[PDB]
């Protein structure tokens, strides 16, 4: 018949390769489809939803996990005290693991785009105050005081007026894409440090509570992309599922 | 021709740590692996883990992986293992015996 | 910056291990040379946590059958692997009549033969698969004896696998089979939050109450890194 | 993890008789066997390794044999200094596992 | 070549190679105002934009998707109206509450008696969560809608025991039930990601009400009302209410839901459960 | 007199040996049937001295996997070879969960099977590979303990190889693997002088100071030949 | 078929066969005046033709190649000007000198303080080497520019020890450093082939000056100024200066460099190292 | 199915053969390329650069390798003395191994084209003199005196005027291409002998040094070509790279 | 000849798969058909009796 | 992929058969030919001397 | 390069007893073994080659045996002229390597 010579790669099974196989049931027809709400044609539509970021994660909160979703805000004796600080890299162990963006950035190695971190004030209606929310480009540590945290990209946000603020972490990178930063040698992908500072103070009248809780929320912008699909670190099977 | 001398019996309260020592001679110390074996009652034996004393090479039993560590000093010849979070049933006599050249197999002589 | 990688097609187009069928000579479970396997995707964790991202899913599957001895060696032994649709006869032995494959699809493959692939369509009587079914498929009073029926979707039971050594006599070789699945032509609906807790059972999402694991990794103070 | 079982657990025999002890593995190693002799309050000593070859300093009265999974150790003829427990080992896969032991007394 | 593949219903075409007669054996291929009144009911819930779940209003069943030969019943006025369920009470030790739909309405009104006489069921729902507190209080709630919400158990806490939730847990009724592990939602899934589903935050310093318009979400056009529960309703406080002594200690929560475009089929004898 | 041979395409289109993975039964390093290999092209001299001619390079690779016993014999043994992207789980044994390949690409090949080829794209987050990186990728004070970080480009770490004998048990055969690379679709920038000194290490261009070798071959007098 | 291959950016097309959907899996395929003033500065360096490195003038970053969302800073006058570094002295036993860029200018001027306040960095450079000798002297210098110049060690001389160059060797500063093995350039690469890189010969009987216009050469549009050193500057005498007794024994060498089209991004707090 | 018969050459792996393999990562896209200066689309652009040729290579210069790049020129008592002589074959062991052309002619067997050898005078400004630079076609030895070296292709070059001279070695061959000449049987490819002769003398005034150093430089012309790619002799791996 | 690589599913026999086999008797012709009453082209005609 | 069945004559080497093999040296070009007197395109020209 | 090790290094035995010496190779030769006897101040002499067949002029008291890697040499019964060092060789790969030697004294 037709002369043919085989080449290397014969009789190999590549899991990811797209082939063509033989049908098991000729003449078959599927059940006719219907309209089901909420169809997802791409995963980036899911990464853009706003899910609770856990800023407060401690070793004393493991017994009561619900304390992990909010961090306190109280009246201060000294002005300019630091409240919360955390890294901005979503694919890194830390606050970002509770975000649906964080769990979907485990399946992908490299990621590029501008993120967003939204805060929500759950305190009373009579509570007034303003806090500075800053983002520090890589290369520094946590800013020691507020005078060093102003030099980044910061936003001033008021409790008594707006109950929510959207901080847009810009994309500042020496590369078009970015891999997931971790300890040691791969930390050169470090995204930055997001800090929250008391600017004036948290002022409360007579009768209203002197404490307040802020809930953090994180999502992605329109230009956020991912690539190089990968296994995930989180799920662990040590024994057979019975 | 080959002598292996260990430390003396040691007693400790539960929860603390202990470090033994195994000193040998009669052969090149870097060319032979060493293993550790525990004997519980009455005759029961288990295999702790091996070590290859060139730089480091380590193989732990999956059960004892967390409860034991293995370090080797290549200058002065010794083999030391350290135990963390001791308990009641962890009390046993411990053995140290030399392996095979460039190999963990060929059971200890 | 193309979004093609994030599409649900390329995300489910990877191939992964659904189940492992073991057929030894000496032992307890299957000593007779035939093994029946009920169809479940929930056996292994990695492929399960992808499918549990969504609720309803409509897809076509491509299976690959990797046969080897448990030590990796390969010997020239002939094997038959057939698909038993729901309600068909299940073979009670390797010489039985159910293997005449007058209807049920079957496959004739060797061990040295490269793996076998088959394309399986969407046969569910509903419009899409649902791994999460809230309700009792029965009727009448629901007691604690039939409580096991919770979360059991009758639309998701697609049949039973069957495989045998081809012959009247018994073969000295012990075989193990690893079946893989490649999800293609996939549609999706109603995304759900992923599971942070370890899996326990196949049929229901039980979590160990004393083992509850914080999703995020703890640190010392929130003002330091 | 491969397990091994020895039979019998306690074998009582006088001096001058042949003794055959066995060791069985769940998987087929083919290459690896080590029989030990541990006296009372003493460290173990290697007798026969690789299921056949006897080690140095071991008398010629000990002849081991076997293939596949099931293995054996034959002692002819028994002397007065040979009493003690015996063990069997696999080199094949980690962890290295030992038998339950066989006590040899005097009848 | 007729298309027997599983993507035939979509309006998107792909470029795919096929060596056989069956299209499902092909490759994957490269890809290319107001005053809301149900019939006679009124609520006050303000204002303007409210959440439509998945951007679809509840509607009837199209003639293409319905395989039932019989003509369904559409009791527009008697069925679709605001139904106020039992009130809860918020406490500082509170955890959460979950309702199953359409479990709560099977015993209430004409909607309850038609679901008993009829076999199949289809409807959309309208959920209204109601909470009131003064300007001196503080707190936050999360009202979510989870399609096909399973209830997992703790497996005895050792993990080796197989335990299933009882009938009273999976079929609460209009009285609801409380969550013993809000962090895993008793499903083994995190609370932090719960907002992927349709949600509204009730924050006591901003809004006192929440409204979620839920369409009918199922793999089949009609479903059974008694056996199959479609979606759950989770009200879980994220931030605990805190008030100084002397204020009102009892802060109630009220759930008023209404069906929308309810179709019933398969008339039969009365069946309770 | 055509210049096609001197083009950078035909000059890099040859295939050469990047690394040799050894997996014996008896020994020290890998006795368990699995071998993890970090990706490096610097292991062998001939292919390295071509890539060090230039500075920045952008190319797609095609790997070929030659499996044999160390004496050249071939036996019917089944093998799995998977690619672990940076940050994925690394298997600690051959029975572990990382081999379920629910995402990571994997290959199923025998020893008698002709070699396996795969096309690997350009995945570096930068625009091109750089084998010579002058700087410290970290921040803060640079001491003598972290001095090893000099010349380490984080953009050049592409993953870890992994291979195992397929099965639960251990195979009696010792396998060795020779991986080859064919550079195709190549672009180049900023040529550099070639290295006349012998290689010492993989990660840095250290030369033996006492072994300094004159490039040209010496002669007696410059007025004679 | 969309092109996912690695050659897609080039303007040259090839004829290549592909059996799959991904183009990177295809085959290889068949192939088809003056008075230089930065802002306020002047040099005398003569004359006419000077070396442009790789035939490209330093320019700004095109909008297609820049992924940074923020708007970069362009301090035209304060940044770009001639900077005179420390002078050297030529000796008959001399070997060579190497400077790292932009290491030398991080501590000097406004350019130094902006590189500290800013994260990313981009600039072109202009190198001017300055040497003066009478008509009775003789000698030759080789001024080269090596992109990504690594510093290798001697491995203790036995070759079995792993040694890395210290921070003072790889980050010399404006004072430069001397080469202990000019023949291998302490990189393991020959000096005879050094002229492959952009070079100019300073011959004392012809020209007293050398000028090399260096563009920005990196795999990324913006880079960090503190961590990553782009290219080195090697001044290695090939022919030793020889002068009879009674002449001037001290012949200095001066390096005056200027940045060209410097863009800074990612403003932050001051970071020294 | 389609009838087919296999032919010899099945299941062979040819390293140089251009095949088509299976993609590992579907849906992937590369990092978008940017403009990097100095792109090299062909190696002949590199062979045309001018690199230092080592004319002085001795057994006494191995301790101080920098003396190897220059050869001395001094005032002579007798006129017509020979200064330097070396072979013109670039792919041969000798002076040409230090040239980037020489190291790139090791990867290719056959070579054809006209070369160029440039000289540079590093002496003083007051130094004057002229030297003859000749090329002898194959078949002779080193010319005994200058009267036999004039009969080739020579150039007269002056120090006091021009500081550099470009000698163009013509292509004289009995074959279209030429392989690399070496000792014994393959010497029939010998290119020639390049000599440098004092014509007048090296004249120095009072106060200027009486010695001078000339640096040799070599490159290739536009028509230089190569073929038959090959392994190289220079690089040697005797042990594993750790 | 033509370069070709085999894919999984080689050398498998699927009973239901529709292939093409080799003729046993070249140049053969069937007995010419006639009209037999009661032809059944589909089984649903039988299920309706 | 494309269904194919092998026929007898597979894996045989016929010395006289004209096949197609793989090139050893891509991008190669021969030495350009020149005019050599006395070219013989057929052996019958020799048998006529 | 294949290496071989013999055990024991020095074996002291009187006249009339069986002596078993061993030789182990790092790789499996299967085909090649040579045992030598070198007296004091004398040239070596070949005894058994190919691991089994005894050479010419060698008495029948020497019986070698083995397979694969591990090999052995058995002497029964020992006489008074057999004292001396013993060596083992491989023919398989260059270089041909020799053992460390085994001294046989009188007890
Ligand atoms: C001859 C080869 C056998 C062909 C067998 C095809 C039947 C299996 C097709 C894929 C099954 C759907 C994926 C599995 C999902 C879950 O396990 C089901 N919901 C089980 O409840
Ligand atoms: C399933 C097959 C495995 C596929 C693995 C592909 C990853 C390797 C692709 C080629 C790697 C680039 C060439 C290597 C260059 C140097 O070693 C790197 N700069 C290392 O620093």
């Amino acid at each position: 018949g037709i002369p043919t010579e085989l080449k290397p790669g014969t009789n190999q099974f590549l899991t990811t390769d797209d082939g063509v196989s033989a049908p098991i049931l000729p003449g078959f027809h599927p059940t006719p489809p219907i309209h089901i709400p909420g169809e997802v044609r791409n995963l980036l539509e899911i990464c853009r939803v706003e899910t609770i970021l856990e800023v407060n994660n401690l070793k004393t909160n493991e017994t009561t996990p619900m304390q992990r979703l909010c961090f306190p805000v109280s009246v201060q004796s000294k002005t300019g005290e630091l409240c919360a600080a955390f890294r901005a890299d979503p694919g890194r162990d830390g606050p970002w693991q509770s975000t649906i963006l964080g769990q979907l950035c485990r399946y992908y190695t490299q990621w590029s785009g501008s993120l967003e971190v939204t805060f929500m004030f759950a305190g009373s209606f009579m509570a007034t105050g303003k806090m500075l929310i800053a983002y520090t480009p890589p290369g520094g540590s946590v800013p020691a005081d507020r005078i060093t945290a102003m030099l980044g990209t910061h936003v001033i946000w008021d409790f008594g007026l707006q109950s929510s603020v959207t901080l847009v972490v810009p994309w500042i990178s020496n590369t078009h894409y970015r891999a997931h930063a971790r300890a040691g040698y791969f930390d050169y992908y470090t995204t930055g440090i997001i800090t929250i500072w008391y600017q004036t103070n948290y002022v409360v009248p007579i009768g209203a509570p002197t404490t307040a809780y802020i809930v953090a929320l994180a999502a992605a912008q329109d230009n956020f992309t991912m690539k190089l699909c990968k296994d995930t670190e989180d799920i662990e099977q040590t024994a057979n599922i019975q | 021709e080959v002598q292996l001398q260990q430390s003396g019996p040691e007693l400790v309260k539960p929860g603390a740590s202990v470090k033994m020592s195994c000193k040998t001679s009669g052969y090149t110390f870097t060319e032979n692996t060493m293993h550790w074996v525990r004997q519980s009652h009455g005759k029961s034996l288990e295999w702790i883990g091996g070590i290859y004393p060139k730089n480091d090479d380590t193989k732990y039993n999956q059960k004892f992986k967390g409860k034991a560590t293995l370090t080797v000093d290549k200058s002065s010849s010794t083999a030391c293992m350290e135990l963390r979070s001791l308990t009641s049933e962890d009390s046993a006599v411990y053995y140290c015996a030399r392996g095979d050249y460039e190999n963990y197999f060929y059971a200890m002589d | 910056h193309s979004t093609q990688e994030t599409a649900i097609g390329n995300f489910f187009s990877r191939a992964g291990l659904v189940s492992i069928i073991t057929m030894p000579t000496m032992g307890t479970q299957n000593t007779d040379g035939y093994a029946n396997w009920d169809i479940d995707l929930m056996g292994y964790a990695q492929l399960r946590r992808k499918c549990e991202l969504f609720t309803y899913m409509r897809f076509d599957a491509e299976f690959t059958f990797v046969v080897a001895k448990p030590n990796g060696e390969l010997v020239p032994q002939l094997l038959q692997y057939m698909y038993v649709p729901p309600g068909a006869p299940k073979p009670t032995s390797r010489d039985s009549f159910a293997w005449q494959t007058a209807t049920n699809p079957s496959v004739f493959v060797k061990m040295t033969d490269p793996p076998a692939q088959v394309s399986v369509p969407f046969m569910s009587p509903a419009s899409a698969y649902q791994w999460f079914y809230d309700g009792y498929p029965t009727f009448g009073e629901h007691l604690q004896a039939n409580d096991l029926d919770y979360g059991q979707c009758p639309n998701n039971m697609m049949g039973t696998f069957s495989i045998r050594t081809v012959g009247t006599k018994k073969s000295p070789h012990s075989i193990t089979l690893r079946v893989y699945m490649r999800i293609k032509h996939v549609r999706a609906w109603i995304p759900r939050p992923l599971r942070n807790q370890p899996y326990l059972f196949k049929t229901n999402p039980n979590y160990k109450g004393n083992d509850i694991k914080c999703t995020s990794t703890s640190r010392d103070k929130i003002t330091t890194l | 993890d491969i397990q091994m079982t020895q039979s019998p657990a306690s074998l009582s025999v006088s001096v001058g008789e042949t003794v055959t002890i066995t060791c069985r593995a769940s998987e087929n190693i083919y290459s690896n066997l080590a029989w030990y002799q541990q006296k009372q309050g003493k460290s173990p000593q290697l007798l026969v390794y690789a299921a056949t070859n006897l080690a140095d300093g071991v008398p010629s009265r000990f002849s081991g044999s076997g293939s596949g999974t099931q293995y054996s150790l034959k002692i002819n003829s028994l002397q007065s200094e040979d009493f003690g427990t015996y063990y069997c080992q696999q080199f094949w896969d980690t962890p290295f596992t030992f038998g339950s032991g066989t006590k040899l007394a005097i009848k | 070549e007729n298309s027997n593949s599983a993507s035939e219903g979509s309006t998107i075409n792909y470029t795919t190679i096929n060596y056989y007669k069956d299209a499902y054996a092909a490759s994957a291929g490269r890809q290319d105002a107001q005053l809301t009144i149900g019939n006679s009911t009124i609520t006050t819930q303000e204002a303007a934009n409210i959440v439509i779940a998945y951007g679809e209003w509840p509607e009837y069943c199209p003639d293409t998707d319905a395989t039932a030969v019989d003509k369904p019943t559409r009791p527009d006025v008697s069925v679709n109206r605001f139904f106020t369920l039992d009130t809860k009470s918020w406490a500082k030790d509170s955890k959460g509450w979950y309702w199953k739909f359409p479990d709560v309405l099977t015993e209430v009104g004409v909607f309850g008696q038609n679901a008993q006489f009829h076999y199949l069921y289809r409807s959309g729902f309208c959920v209204h969560v109601q909470c009131n507190a003064s300007k001196f209080h503080q707190g936050a709630l999360l009202v979510a809608v989870l399609p096909e919400y399973v209830l997992g158990t703790i497996a005895g806490g050792t993990g080796n025991e197989n335990s299933h939730p009882p009938y009273a847990t999976t079929q609460p009724g209009q009285v609801g039930a409380v969550l013993t592990h809000p962090y895993v939602l008793d499903a083994g899934i995190p609370l932090s990601q719960l907002t992927v589903c349709p949600h509204q935050w009730i924050n006591l310093r901003t809004n006192n009400c929440a409204t979620i318009i839920v369409p009918y979400m199922n793999t089949v056009p009609f479903d059974s009302a008694l056996n199959h529960c479609n979606f759950g309703l989770l009200v879980i406080p994220v931030v605990p209410l805190d008030f100084n002594a002397g204020a009102t200690s009892e802060i109630p929560i009220t759930v008023t839901i209404a069906p929308m475009c309810a179709e019933f089929a398969g008339l039969r004898q009365a069946v309770k459960q």
